[PDB]
C-alpha cells in the first residue's frame, strides 16, 4: 500500500498530471485501472508476436513473480 | 401457538425481521431525504 | 485367475500380472544387460552406454538452438556427449554414496524359486565403478558412431 | 365365481364380498398391504360406484339433447352435442340465463354442500343426523355402508328390501355404471376423432358400416 | 411384489420440532455451549444418515426434500415468466430480435442505483438479461404477455403441489423402503413415462404450436396479427396450408407412410440462416424419435409379470477372469446406499451439464440465440461450472459410501475389492501421467514465452514455427464436414457448421457460426485441459480410494469422512481425510473450467464472433489474435485479460457499473479467503480470548463462549470464499466484455 | 388392405407371438389365463409389441430399398 501509494503520486507529478490522482486516488476502482492498468501497457508489452524490446527481462520477471508467488498457495 | 411464536423468537427470524424493518426505514429516509452528505438542520 | 499374488505372497506390497510375469516379458527382462549376474559390470556399462549415448544424439541435434543451421550436426552431438560427462559423473557420486569400499553386495542372493544365487557384483563399490566407467566409454562411444553415421560417413536418413 | 383376468395377488384379497368382483386387478391397486391415502380398497370401491352413477347419469344427458332434436321434440337451439352446449367455448357456446361463470359458481356451492356432507359422512359415519340441518339431517343418518346410504331420502321408494335383492341390485349398480363409464370415454375419444357428436357418429355407422369405422376416421376433423 | 407400500401418519405436524433447533440429532439438542454449536447446527441439518440409522426415515425425508426443492425450482421458474410477462421487453424484442438487448428486470429509483436501467432498445430502460428465455419462449410459440403470465400462474400453483406432496408423503401417506428399493419400476416409468412421454408431448406442441407459430414469425407476419396456437389445432386447414401432409390426418402414420410426413419431419441439419438456430422441424423428428427410444428403452426391467430383465442377474452376468466374481453383489451395494446413487448420479449429470454446454454452443436449437454473444457465454460458462461442481460432489459423496456404507463382511463386491488391492498402482499412474501431462502441456507455454522473450520466435511451438497440429482433431472435423456425401446420405447439411466448408450463417450483420480452425494453440489448450482434469481425477479418486485407510492412517475409516487430522505425528497428519480431497479438488475444478471458458471466450471472439460487412467480408472483435497470442502465457495476461478487463473497468458511470462493483467485490472475497485459507484455529482462538476479557471487564461477554471456527469449518470457509470470489470475478468480467461489445 | 405392408406386420407379428408361445422366447408373477402353456396376456403384449416394432422397421427398410 505505502510503495503503490508513492509510485503513484509520484508518477503522477512527474507527468505534470496530479489532477489524475487527486480524482481517481478517493475509490478503488481508480488504483485498479488508472495505476495497475494503465501503466502495464509497456511492460506487458516487453516482448509480444511482432518482436521484443528492452523491457522483455521486466516482463519475464513480472510472470516468473505471479508463478512464484501463485506456486507458495 | 406458543411453540410457533417461540420459533418466531429465535435468531435468524428475529434477525430478519428487524433488519428488514430498518431496512425499510433506511431506504425509506433515503427516498424522503435523498443525498444526503450534511446535516444542516443545525 | 489373472492376476496372482507376488510369488504366491499376498502380503507383500506387490501384485503377479501379464504385464509383471510375463514369460516374454520376463525373458526381455532378464537379458537385459542389467539384470545379467553373472556377466562384468564393465561389459553391462558399455552396453547401457552405448544405447543410451546414441539415443541421446537425435533430441539434441535435431531441437537444439542451431538444428537449422550447418552446426547442428557436430554441436547438438557435442551437447549428447557433455550430457554423458553429466550423467556418468551423477553414477560416480551415487557409487560414492550408496557402496563402501569394505562391504561386501548388497544384491539379493535368492531367486523366485527361493534357490541359492550369487548376488549380483553391480550392487558394490567396485562393480559399480566399473559399470560407471564403461557407461562414459560407451556414451562417448554411442554418440561419436551416431554423429560418424548420420553426418561423417552420410548415410541415408529421413532425420525425423 | 367367473373370473376376467384374475391374478394370483387378485385373488388374495378379492374374495366376491364386494359386487361385482370378477377377480380382475392386474395392477394390484386393491392390495390391502401398506395401504393409505386414496388407495384404500373401501375408497376405491367407493369411488367406482360414485364415477359409474355420475357416469350413468352422464352417458344419457350428453345423448339425450341430440336425440330429441333429431326426433324435433323440443327446440333444436336447445339440441346441441355435448362440447356445443358451454363445457368447452371453443367448442361452441350457449346463452343461457346467466354466465358460465356464474353457473359454475353456483353449482361450486351446491355441490360443496351435497359433498362435503358425503365427505363428512365418509369421514365419521353417522355424523349428518345429529347437527341440525333445517330438520333434514334425519334422512342423513345413513346406514353404516358410505356407498348405500339408503334412507328416506336417497331409497324412497324401498328398493331391495331384501338381502338378496339388494345383492342383485348392487351388481345391477356396478355393471351398468362400468358400462356407462365405458360408454363416457367413448364419448370422449369420439369427439376427440371425429368431433360431430356421439349420436350423430352413430347415424353414419348405421347409414353406411363400412365408410364409418373407427379405421375409416384416423385422417380426424 | 411391486405395490404401493406406505404407511399412514407417521409423523406428526407440529411446531414443537421448529420450536427447539438441532432436534434432530442428540448431542445437538442439548442446548448451545460453545458457539460451535450454531455451525454444527448448519452442518448437520441435511446429513439424514447421522440422524437415524433406519433407511425408511431417511430415505422419506429424501423423497420430501427432493419434493421441495421441486417446489422452489417451480416457484423460480414462475418467477422468471412473471418477471418476463410484467417488467420486460418481449413483445418489442420479438419484431426485432437482432437490435434490441434481452431485458427482464428493472430496478428501483433509489439511492441513485436508477443508472443500472441501460438503454436495451424497444423503448424500455432495465437490467440487460443473459439466461435466454427470451429465445426459448420464442421457440415455444410464445407471442404475448399473457401467455407468460398464464405459465407463472400455473407455475405458482405447480410449486403449491409439489409443497403439498412433500408435507404429504412425509406426514401423512409416507412410502416404506421396499418401495423405493424397487428400481426396476422406477426405471420403466422414469424412462418411459418421464423422458419418453414428455419428449412426445414436448414433440406434438412443437408439431402443433411451435412449428406455425414459428414459420409465421420466419416469414414476417407481425407477432399481435399471427393465429393463436389453438386456432391452428381447432382449424386443421390453417396448419396445413404451411404444411400439406396434415390434410391427410394420422393415416400415414397408422399405415407406415411416414415418409408423406416429410414436410415438418425434416433431417436436415445445419442452422436456419433466417434465425441463426436449429431448424424446429429438426428438434420435432428429434423429440419424436427420442420419445420412441425412450418408451421402447423403458419396457426391459422385470415387474409384476415375468417378461422383463431382472438388474441383479444382469449384473452377474458379467464376470470376467482378470475381475473374477464381477460385478455380483453390486445390486444390493446400489439398493442400499443414497450415497453410492448420488454419487453416481452426480458424476453423470455433471457430464451431461458439460456436454449441454458444449452441444448448446455447437449447435445453437433456439432462434436468434447465436448471435446473441452474451447468451452463448453465460450459458457455456454456467454449465461448465455446474457439471464441475457436480463432477466434485460425486467424488465427495462415493467418499461418504466408502467410509460410512462400505463394509465386506455382508454387501462384499470383487470389483471394489480389487480396486482397493491395487489402488497404489493406480495413484502413482495417474500420479506419473499427471506430471507428464504439467510437464508436456505448460512447460511448452514457459518455452514459448523465453522464445519470444529472448528474441527467438522461430523457436517457440508456433503456426508459424515448431508445428504441434491436431491431425487426429482436424481428421474428425473433416469428416463430419462430408458426412451428408457418404456416410449420412439422408442429412441435406452436416450437424454443424463448426466443421468446415464453404458454409456461414449470419443474422443482422452478426456471424452466428464458422468452420471453427484448429492449430497449434488450440493443441495446446487441449493438453492443458486434459492435464487439469487429470489432477483434479487424481485428488478425487485418491481421497475416494484411500478414505479408509493407508500405509499413515490404518484405522482412518474410525475416525470418520470429515475430520480435521490426526495430530502433528508421523511427521504431520494434516489434512488427511476424503473432506480435505475433496476441499483441494475444488480449487483444481475451479482451475480447470476457469482455463475452459477463458479458451472458449477467446477462442470465439477471435475467430467465430463478429460482425459481416455488406460486401461479404467478416471482421470479428479480437481480430483473429488467437493463433499467435494465446500460446504464451504474456499474450494471455496482455491480449485477453488486460486487453478484454477495459470493458469491465470503465463501466462506472454507466448502465455496466454493477458489473465493475462486482469485480471489485469478487476481487476482496477471492483475496479474504485466503485469511481462513492460510492461518489456523489457534491463533484466532487465543486473540478470541483477549476480546473474551475485554468484553468480561465490562460485563458484557455472552453465556454462549465465543469460539474459533474449527479447522474443517475454517478450510470450507476458505474454500466457499475462493470459489465465490474468483468465479464472480470471471462473471462479471465475461457479462461486461461481452455485452458493451456484443 | 393386403398390401406388402400388412403382409410383413402380419407375418411378423404371428412369428413373435408363435416364438414367444411355443418357442424358447418367452419370482415376479401372479396373472393367470385358460391357455395350457401359461402364455398371459402380458406375454402376448409383449410378443405383439416386438413383432410390431420388427415389423415396422423391416417395413421402412424395404421401401427405401424398394
Ligand atoms: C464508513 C462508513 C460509511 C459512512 C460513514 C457513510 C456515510 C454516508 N453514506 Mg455511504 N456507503 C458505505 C459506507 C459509509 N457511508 C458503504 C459500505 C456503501 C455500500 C453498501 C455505501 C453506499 C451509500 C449509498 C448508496 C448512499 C450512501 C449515503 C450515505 C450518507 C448518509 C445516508 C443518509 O442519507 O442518511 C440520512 C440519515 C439517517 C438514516 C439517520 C437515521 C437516524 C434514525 C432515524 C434515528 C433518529 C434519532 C432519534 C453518508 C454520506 C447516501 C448518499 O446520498 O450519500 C451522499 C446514499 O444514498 N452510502
Ligand atoms: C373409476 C375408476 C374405477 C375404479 C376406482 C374401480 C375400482 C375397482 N375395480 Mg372396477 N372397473 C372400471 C372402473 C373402475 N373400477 C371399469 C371401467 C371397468 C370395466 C372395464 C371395471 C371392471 C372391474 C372388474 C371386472 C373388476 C373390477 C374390480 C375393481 C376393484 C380393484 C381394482 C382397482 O383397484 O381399481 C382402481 C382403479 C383406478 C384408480 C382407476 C384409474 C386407473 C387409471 C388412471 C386409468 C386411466 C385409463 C383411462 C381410460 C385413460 C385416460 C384417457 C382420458 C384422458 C380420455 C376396485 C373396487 C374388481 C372387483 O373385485 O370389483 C369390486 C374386478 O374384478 N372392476
Ligand atoms: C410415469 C410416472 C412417473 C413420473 C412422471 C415420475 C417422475 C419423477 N419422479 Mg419418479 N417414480 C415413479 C414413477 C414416476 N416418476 C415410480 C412408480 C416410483 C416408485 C418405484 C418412483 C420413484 C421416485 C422417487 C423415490 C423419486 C422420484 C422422483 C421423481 C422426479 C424426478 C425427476 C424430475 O424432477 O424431473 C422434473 C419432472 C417433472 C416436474 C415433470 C412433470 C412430472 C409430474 C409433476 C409428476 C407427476 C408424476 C407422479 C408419479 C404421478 C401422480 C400421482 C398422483 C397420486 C397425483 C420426477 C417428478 C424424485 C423426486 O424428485 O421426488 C420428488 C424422487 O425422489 N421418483
Ligand atoms: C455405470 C452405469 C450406471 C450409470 C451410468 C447410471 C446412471 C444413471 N442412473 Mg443409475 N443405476 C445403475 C447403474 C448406473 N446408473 C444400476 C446398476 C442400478 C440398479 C440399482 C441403477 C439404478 C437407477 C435408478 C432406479 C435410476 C437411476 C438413474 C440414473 C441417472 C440419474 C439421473 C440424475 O442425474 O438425476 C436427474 C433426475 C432424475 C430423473 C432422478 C431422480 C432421483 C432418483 C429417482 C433417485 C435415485 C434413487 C435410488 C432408487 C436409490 C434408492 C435407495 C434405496 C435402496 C433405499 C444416471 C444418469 C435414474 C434415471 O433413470 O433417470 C432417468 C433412476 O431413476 N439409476
Ligand atoms: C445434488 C444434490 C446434492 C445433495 C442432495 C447432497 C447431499 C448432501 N451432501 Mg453433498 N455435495 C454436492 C451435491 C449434493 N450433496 C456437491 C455438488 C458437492 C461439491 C461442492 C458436495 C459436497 C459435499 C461435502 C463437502 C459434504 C457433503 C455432505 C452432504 C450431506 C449434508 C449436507 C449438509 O448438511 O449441508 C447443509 C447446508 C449447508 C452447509 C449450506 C452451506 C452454504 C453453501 C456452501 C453456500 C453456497 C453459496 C451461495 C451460492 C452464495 C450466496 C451468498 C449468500 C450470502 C447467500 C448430504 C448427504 C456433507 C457430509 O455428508 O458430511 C458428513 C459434507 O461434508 N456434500
Ligand atoms: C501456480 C503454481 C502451481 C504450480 C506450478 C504447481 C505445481 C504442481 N502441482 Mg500444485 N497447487 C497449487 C499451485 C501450483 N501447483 C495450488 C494453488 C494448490 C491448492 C489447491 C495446489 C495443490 C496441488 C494438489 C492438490 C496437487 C498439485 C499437484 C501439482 C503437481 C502436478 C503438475 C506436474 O507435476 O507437472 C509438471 C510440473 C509443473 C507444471 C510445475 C512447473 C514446472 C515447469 C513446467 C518447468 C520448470 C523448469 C525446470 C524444472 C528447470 C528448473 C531450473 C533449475 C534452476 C532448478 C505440480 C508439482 C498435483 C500432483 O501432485 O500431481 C503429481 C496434485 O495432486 N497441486
Ligand atoms: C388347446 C387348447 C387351448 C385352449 C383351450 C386355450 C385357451 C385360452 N387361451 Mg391359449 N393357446 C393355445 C392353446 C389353447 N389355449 C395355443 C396352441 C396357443 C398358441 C401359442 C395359444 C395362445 C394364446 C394366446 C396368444 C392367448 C391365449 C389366451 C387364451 C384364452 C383366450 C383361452 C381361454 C389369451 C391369454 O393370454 O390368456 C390369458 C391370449 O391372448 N392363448
Ligand atoms: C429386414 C429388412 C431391413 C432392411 C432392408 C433395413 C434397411 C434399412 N435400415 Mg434397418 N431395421 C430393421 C430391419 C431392416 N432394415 C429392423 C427389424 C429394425 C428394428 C430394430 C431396424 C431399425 C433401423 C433403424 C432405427 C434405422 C434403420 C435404417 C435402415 C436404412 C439405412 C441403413 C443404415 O442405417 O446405414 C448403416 C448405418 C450405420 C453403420 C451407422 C451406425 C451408427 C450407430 C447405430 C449409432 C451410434 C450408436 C436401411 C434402408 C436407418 C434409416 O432408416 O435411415 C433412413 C435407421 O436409422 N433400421
Ligand atoms: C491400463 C488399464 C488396465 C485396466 C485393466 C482392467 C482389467 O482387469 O481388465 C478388464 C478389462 O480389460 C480391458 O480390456 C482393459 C482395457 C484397458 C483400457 C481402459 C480404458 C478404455 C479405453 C477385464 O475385463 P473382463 O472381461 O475380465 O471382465 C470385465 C468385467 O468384470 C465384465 O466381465
Ligand atoms: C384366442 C386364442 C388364440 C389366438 C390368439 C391370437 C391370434 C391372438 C392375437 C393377438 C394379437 C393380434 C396381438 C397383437 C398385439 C400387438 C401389440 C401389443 C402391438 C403394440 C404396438 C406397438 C408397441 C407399436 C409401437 C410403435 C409405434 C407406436 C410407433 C413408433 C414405432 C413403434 C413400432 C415402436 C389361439 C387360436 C392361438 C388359441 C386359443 C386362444
Ligand atoms: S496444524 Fe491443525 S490440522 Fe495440522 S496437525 Fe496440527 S491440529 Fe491438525
Amino acid at each position: 500500500w505505502v510503495t503503490f501509494y508513492w509510485h503513484w503520486k509520484h508518477i503522477t507529478l512527474w507527468q505534470g498530471n496530479v489532477s489524475q490522482f487527486n480524482e481517481s486516488s478517493t475509490y478503488l476502482m481508480g488504483w485498479l485501472r488508472d495505476y495497475l492498468w494503465l501503466n502495464s501497457s509497456q511492460l506487458i508489452n516487453g516482448y509480444n508476436p511482432f518482436g521484443m524490446n528492452s523491457l522483455s527481462v521486466w516482463a519475464w520477471m513480472f510472470l516468473f513473480g505471479h508463478l512464484v508467488w501463485a506456486t507458495g498457495f | 401457538m406458543r411453540d410457533f411464536k417461540t420459533y418466531l423468537s429465535v435468531a435468524p427470524v428475529l434477525s430478519t425481521l428487524w433488519f428488514g424493518s430498518l431496512a425499510g426505514l433506511l431506504i425509506e429516509i433515503n427516498r424522503f431525504f435523498p443525498d444526503a452528505l450534511t446535516f444542516p438542520f443545525f | 485367475q489373472v492376476i496372482q499374488p507376488l510369488n504366491g505372497d499376498p502380503f507383500i506390497g506387490g501384485l503377479e500380472t501379464p504385464v509383471t510375469s510375463s514369460p516374454l516379458i520376463a525373458w526381455y527382462l532378464s537379458n537385459l544387460p542389467a539384470y545379467r549376474t553373472a556377466v562384468n559390470p564393465l561389459l553391462r556399462g558399455v552396453e547401457v552406454g552405448l544405447a543410451h549415448g546414441f539415443l541421446l544424439v537425435g533430441p539434441f541435434v535435431k531441437a537444439g538452438p542451431l538444428r537449422n543451421t550447418e552446426y547442428a550436426g557436430a554441436a547438438g552431438s557435442l551437447a549428447a556427449a557433455g550430457l554423458v560427462v553429466i550423467l556418468s559423473m551423477c553414477l560416480t557420486m551415487y557409487g560414492i554414496a550408496s557402496f563402501k569400499e569394505g562391504e561386501p553386495s548388497i544384491a539379493p542372493a535368492l531367486t523366485l524359486t527361493g534357490r541359492k544365487k550369487q548376488p549380483d557384483q553391480l550392487q558394490s563399490a567396485d562393480g559399480w565403478a566399473k559399470f560407471t566407467g564403461g557407461f562414459f566409454f560407451g556414451g562417448v562411444s554411442g554418440v561419436t558412431w551416431a554423429c560418424f553415421l548420420m553426418y561423417v560417413l552420410d548415410l541415408p536418413y529421413y532425420f525425423k | 365365481r367367473p373370473l376376467w383376468f384374475a391374478s394370483k395377488q387378485s385373488l388374495s384379497y378379492l374374495d366376491g364380498s364386494l359386487p361385482g368382483d370378477f377377480g380382475f386387478d392386474p395392477l394390484g391397486l386393491s392390495d390391502p398391504e401398506g395401504t393409505g391415502g386414496f388407495i384404500e380398497p373401501r375408497w376405491l370401491a367407493y369411488g367406482e360406484i360414485i364415477n359409474g352413477r355420475y357416469a350413468m347419469l352422464g352417458a344419457v344427458g350428453a345423448i339425450a339433447p341430440e336425440i330429441l332434436g333429431k326426433a324435433g321434440l323440443i327446440p333444436q337451439e336447445t339440441a346441441l352435442p355435448w362440447f356445443q352446449t358451454g363445457v368447452i367455448p371453443p367448442a361452441g357456446t350457449y346463452n343461457y340465463w346467466a354466465d358460465p361463470f356464474t353457473l359454475f359458481v353456483f353449482e361450486m356451492a351446491l355441490m360443496g354442500f351435497a359433498e362435503h356432507r358425503r365427505l363428512q359422512d365418509w369421514y365419521n359415519p353417522g355424523s349428518m343426523g345429529k347437527q341440525y340441518f333445517l330438520g333434514l339431517e334425519k334422512g342423513f343418518a345413513g346406514s353404516g355402508e358410505p356407498a348405500y346410504p339408503g334412507g328416506p331420502i336417497f331409497n324412497p321408494l324401498g328398493f331391495g328390501k331384501d338381502e338378496k335383492s339388494l345383492k342383485e341390485l348392487k351388481l345391477k349398480e356396478v355393471k351398468n355404471g362400468r358400462l356407462a363409464m365405458l360408454a363416457i370415454l367413448g364419448y370422449f375419444i369420439q369427439g376427440l376423432v371425429t368431433g360431430v357428436g356421439p349420436y350423430q357418429n352413430l347415424l353414419d355407422h348405421l347409414a353406411d358400416p363400412v365408410n364409418n369405422n373407427i379405421l375409416t376416421s384416423l385422417k380426424f376433423h | 411384489e411391486v405395490k404401493i407400500l406406505v404407511d399412514r401418519d407417521p409423523v406428526k405436524t407440529s411446531f414443537e420440532a421448529w420450536a427447539k433447533p438441532g432436534h434432530f440429532s442428540r448431542t445437538i439438542a442439548k442446548g448451545p455451549e460453545t458457539t460451535t454449536w450454531i455451525w454444527n447446527l448448519h452442518a448437520d441439518a441435511h446429513d439424514f444418515d447421522s440422524h437415524t440409522s433406519d433407511l425408511e426415515e431417511i430415505s422419506r425425508k429424501i423423497f420430501s426434500a427432493h419434493f421441495g426443492q421441486l417446489s422452489i425450482i417451480f416457484l423460480w421458474l414462475s418467477g422468471m415468466y412473471f418477471h418476463g410477462a410484467r417488467f420486460s421487453n418481449y413483445e418489442a424484442w420479438l419484431s426485432d430480435p437482432t437490435h434490441i438487448g434481452p431485458s427482464a428486470q428493472v430496478v428501483w429509483p433509489i439511492v441513485g442505483q436508477e443508472i443500472l436501467n441501460g438503454d436495451v432498445g424497444g423503448g424500455f430502460r432495465g437490467i440487460q438479461i443473459t439466461s435466454g428465455f427470451f429465445q426459448i419462449w420464442r421457440a415455444s410459440g410464445i407471442t404475448s404477455e399473457l401467455q407468460l403470465y398464464c405459465t407463472a400462474i400455473g407455475a405458482l400453483v405447480f410449486a403449491a403441489l409439489m409443497l403439498f406432496a412433500g408435507w404429504f408423503h412425509y406426514h401423512k401417506a409416507a412410502p416404506k423402503l421396499a418401495w423405493f428399493q424397487d428400481v426396476e419400476s422406477m426405471l420403466n416409468h422414469h424412462l418411459a413415462g418421464l423422458l419418453g412421454l414428455g419428449s412426445l408431448s414436448w414433440a406434438g406442441h412443437q408439431i402443433h404450436v411451435s412449428l406455425p407459430i414459428n414459420q409465421f414469425l420466419n416469414a414476417g407476419v407481425d407477432p399481435k396479427e399471427i393465429p393463436l396456437p389453438h386456432e391452428l389445432i381447432l382449424n386443421r386447414d390453417l396448419l396445413a396450408q404451411l404444411y400439406p401432409s396434415f390434410a391427410e390426418g394420422a393415416t400415414p402414420f397408422f399405415t407406415l407412410n411416414w415418409s408423406k410426413y416429410a414436410d415438418f419431419l425434416t433431417f436436415r441439419g445445419g442452422l436456419d440462416p433466417v434465425t441463426g438456430g436449429l431448424w424446429l422441424t429438426d428438434t420435432a423428428h428429434h423429440h419424436l424419435a427420442i420419445a420412441i427410444l425412450f418408451l421402447i428403452a423403458g419396457h426391459m426391467y422385470r415387474t409384476n409379470w415375468g417378461i422383463g430383465h431382472g438388474l441383479k442377474d444382469i449384473l452377474e452376468a458379467h464376470k470376467g477372469p482378470f475381475t473374477g466374481q464381477g460385478h455380483k453383489g453390486l445390486y444390493e451395494i446400489l439398493t442400499t446406499s443414497w450415497h453410492a446413487q448420488l454419487a453416481l448420479n452426480l458424476a453423470m449429470l455433471g457430464s451431461l451439464t458439460i456436454v449441454v454446454a458444449h452441444h448448446m454452443y455447437a449447435m445453437p436449437p433456439y432462434p436468434y440465440l447465436a448471435t446473441d454473444y452474451g447468451t452463448q457465454l453465460s450459458l457455456f460458462t454456467h454449465h461448465m461450472w455446474i457439471g464441475g461442481f457436480l463432477i466434485v460432489g460425486a467424488a465427495a459423496h462415493a467418499a461418504i459410501f466408502m467410509v460410512r456404507d462400505y463394509d465386506p463382511t455382508t454387501r462384499y463386491n470383487d470389483l471394489l475389492d480389487r480396486v482397493l488391492r491395487h489402488r497404489d498402482a493406480i495413484i502413482s499412474h495417474l500420479n506419473w501421467a499427471c506430471i507428464f501431462l504439467g510437464f508436456h502441456s505448460f512447460g511448452l507455454y514457459i518455452h514459448n514465452d523465453t522464445m519470444s522473450a529472448l528474441g527467438r520466435p522461430q523457436d517457440m511451438f508456433s503456426d508459424t514455427a515448431i508445428q504441434l497440429q491436431p491431425v487426429f482433431a482436424q481428421w474428425i472435423q473433416n469428416t463430419h464436414a462430408l458426412a451428408p456425401s457418404a456416410t449420412a446420405p439422408g442429412a441435406t447439411a452436416s450437424t454443424s457448421l463448426t466443421w468446415g466448408g464453404s458454409d456461414l450463417v449470419a443474422v443482422g450483420g452478426k456471424v452466428a457460426l464458422l468452420p471453427i480452425p484448429l492449430g497449434t494453440a488450440d493443441f495446446l489448450v487441449h493438453h492443458i485441459h486434459a492435464f487439469t482434469i487429470h489432477v483434479t481425477v487424481l485428488i478425487l479418486l485418491k481421497g475416494v480410494l484411500f478414505a479408509r485407510s493407508s500405509r499413515l492412517i490404518p484405522d482412518k475409516a474410525n475416525l470418520g469422512f470429515r475430520f480435521p487430522c490426526d495430530g502433528p505425528g508421523r511427521g504431520g497428519t494434516c489434512q488427511v481425510s476424503a473432506w480435505d480431497h475433496v476441499f483441494l479438488g475444488l480449487f483444481w475444478m475451479y482451475n480447470s473450467i476457469s482455463v475452459v471458458i477463458f479458451h472458449f471466450s477467446w477462442k470465439m471472439q477471435s475467430d467465430v464472433w463478429g460482425s459481416i460487412s455488406d460486401q461479404g467480408v467478416v471482421t470479428h472483435i479480437t481480430g483473429g489474435n488467437f493463433a499467435q497470442s494465446s500460446i504464451t502465457i504474456n499474450g494471455w495476461l496482455r491480449d485477453f485479460l488486460w486487453a478484454q478487463a477495459s470493458q469491465v473497468i470503465q463501466s462506472y458511470g454507466s448502465s455496466l457499473s454493477a458489473y465493475g462493483l462486482f469485480f471489485l467485490g469478487a476481487h476482496f472475497v477471492w483475496a479474504f479467503s485466503l485469511m481462513f485459507l492460510f492461518s489456523g484455529r489457534g491463533y484466532w482462538q487465543e486473540l478470541i480470548e483477549s476480546i473474551v476479557w475485554a468484553h468480561n471487564k465490562l460485563k458484557v461477554a455472552p453465556a454462549t463462549q465465543p469460539r474459533a471456527l474449527s479447522i474443517v469449518q475454517g478450510r470450507a470457509v476458505g474454500v466457499t470464499h475462493y470459489l465465490l470470489g474468483g468465479i464472480a470475478t470471471t462473471w462479471a468480467f465475461f457479462l461486461a466484455r461481452i455485452i458493451a461489445v456484443g | 388392405i393386403g398390401s406388402s405392408t400388412n403382409l410383413i406386420m402380419v407375418t411378423s407379428t404371428t412369428l413373435m407371438l408363435f416364438a414367444g408361445r411355443f418357442g424358447l422366447a418367452p419370482r415376479d408373477s401372479g396373472l393367470q389365463t385358460g391357455d395350457p402353456a401359461g402364455f398371459t396376456l402380458a406375454d402376448t403384449l409383449a410378443c405383439g409389441s416386438f413383432g410390431h416394432i420388427i415389423g415396422v422397421g423391416v417395413v421402412l427398410g424395404l421401401k427405401n430399398i424398394g
